[PDB]
């Protein structure tokens, strides 16, 4: 169904999103990008520290 | 009697014995592991022990050193305190299951009111921006500095790549004339 | 990429079907022909036990791994946790004898403050 | 039931021959890999004392669904790791200000004591 | 009875922006292929 639409089913962009001076549900939202960066920061140390003789075996 | 390069390890011993009275006995808490200096939040916690926790809050202060250090005449201490420490141990099965149950109702104290806040919202989300300033500074230096490197290899990589998509078009047409 | 036998790169590679192992066709088919064995586990392997369809593929790259990808994630967040609960359960024990000696102590302070007062009211009366 | 390193549901259970606890297979051998040690009760083990060691398929419901089912799992481990990250450092923080005031009230009892004594002479004489 | 994949330095995309590009990839070839 979804390649005979063309069309594809949306994800969440909502973390994107997110404001300041906002509600309850969003202060869930801007904990759930904190979460993210210390997960993005790990991420980026990982790729550092194999330098890129991990691109270079591949 | 005659003393050669020993009362030079002996004032020596001497000053390392005085080393380990000052250390142990400068703070329990301080020397053990791990604050803000404010005289507005003594003045407003006056109004609690009503007595001791003016005592604990000068002696906050006080080990720290708006902003104030007065004294340091408190902490020749050892003796007192391994006097002061055995006279409260003699005052102190059932004792260790009071513990537990006080634990499991602390620990039920700290899991609900955690529960309800899933003024301290915009202190949250300016952590974030603390964090989205420094993180993101770093996860962009560390691109750029991979970029620099990888997106050369990664153009060796997807145009090699791009020469597997034609070895197999031409291995199909040469299978099927064969 | 390599021969388990010389450790060279093989450039014609046949693989055994005793022990998978990639080894290198004229490594191995002296091998062969010295004993009728697999050169790893020492079984019985002849020529034509050692061999070189339609669906094209195509390189490993960043949906089979994709999903191997968010095991590691998850993975790697559970021991997280771990690290978390076993230091809960050191401060909590702490703070459990920790709150004790101060409910045991407070009651002598509040004794001590009760006699150091009755001393003086004692001794200025009379 | 429970591996207790994560709390899943172990499809590949080992047991520590050390210590009683049956651990999952991967978690375990990553703590191995870091430090040689048994996460429970800290004794030496290695990859070789481990003994390898209920099957019941989840069925969701009557695609698209479980794409934003999986995003909010997602979210909210994100969300449950987060919050009692935050719990840990505040129960560390007010257990050191328990520390200064525990030592800073056995000092208070010092001159308390003085002045206990310092009346004990007077009613003497 | 090994493969490296260098991970991509931007690496939510991958619960957004990579996720969704598999499962449009497998959908759109595979009734392409039932359309050959």
């Amino acid at each position: 169904a979804l390649y005979t639409e063309y069309l594809k089913q949306r994800n969440n962009k909502k973390r994107r999103t997110p404001d300041f001076n906002d509600d309850d549900d969003t202060l869930f939202l801007e904990e759930y990008r904190r979460k993210y960066p210390r997960i993005d920061t790990s991420r980026y140390i990982p790729n550092e520290s194999s330098e890129v003789s991990l691109l270079g075996i591949v | 009697l005659t003393p050669k390069e020993l009362l030079p390890h002996d004032s020596g011993q001497e000053d390392n014995e005085r080393s380990n009275i000052k250390s142990g006995k400068q703070l329990k808490s301080r020397i053990r592991k791990f604050f803000a200096s404010l005289p507005s939040p003594k003045n407003d916690f006056e109004i609690l022990s009503e007595d001791e926790k003016e005592e604990d809050a000068e002696i906050a202060e006080y080990e720290k050193e708006e902003d104030n250090f007065i004294e340091p005449p408190s902490q020749d201490a050892p003796r007192v305190s391994l006097v002061a420490v055995p006279l409260a141990y003699s005052t102190l099965k059932n004792n260790p299951q009071s513990a537990i149950d006080n634990k499991y109702n602390l620990l039920v104290a700290n899991a609900i009111n955690k529960e309800p806040h899933m003024e301290s919202r915009m202190q949250h989300i300016t952590q974030g921006r603390t964090s989205m300033k420094i993180q993101f500074k770093t996860a962009m230096p560390p691109t750029e500095v991979l970029l620099e490197s990888i997106q050369s290899k990664v153009e060796s990589i997807e145009q090699l790549q791009r020469k597997l998509q034609h070895v197999q078009p031409l291995e199909q047409q040469n299978n099927e004339m064969c | 990429m390599l021969c388990a036998i010389s450790g060279k790169v093989p450039r014609r590679p046949v693989l055994s079907p005793k022990s998978r192992t990639i080894f290198e066709k004229s490594l191995l088919e002296q091998y062969v022909k010295d004993t009728g064995n697999d050169p790893i586990t020492n079984e019985p392997l002849s020529i034509e036990e050692i061999v070189e369809s339609a669906q094209q593929a195509s390189l490993t790259e960043s949906i089979p791994n994709l999903l191997t990808s968010l095991q590691n994630e998850w993975d790697a967040i559970m021991l997280e946790n771990f690290k978390l609960r076993s230091t809960l359960d050191s401060l909590t024990k702490k703070l459990s004898t920790v709150m004790y000696e101060r409910d045991a102590a407070k009651l002598v302070a509040a004794q001590l403050l009760m006699e150091k007062n009755e001393d003086s009211k004692d001794l200025p009366k009379s």
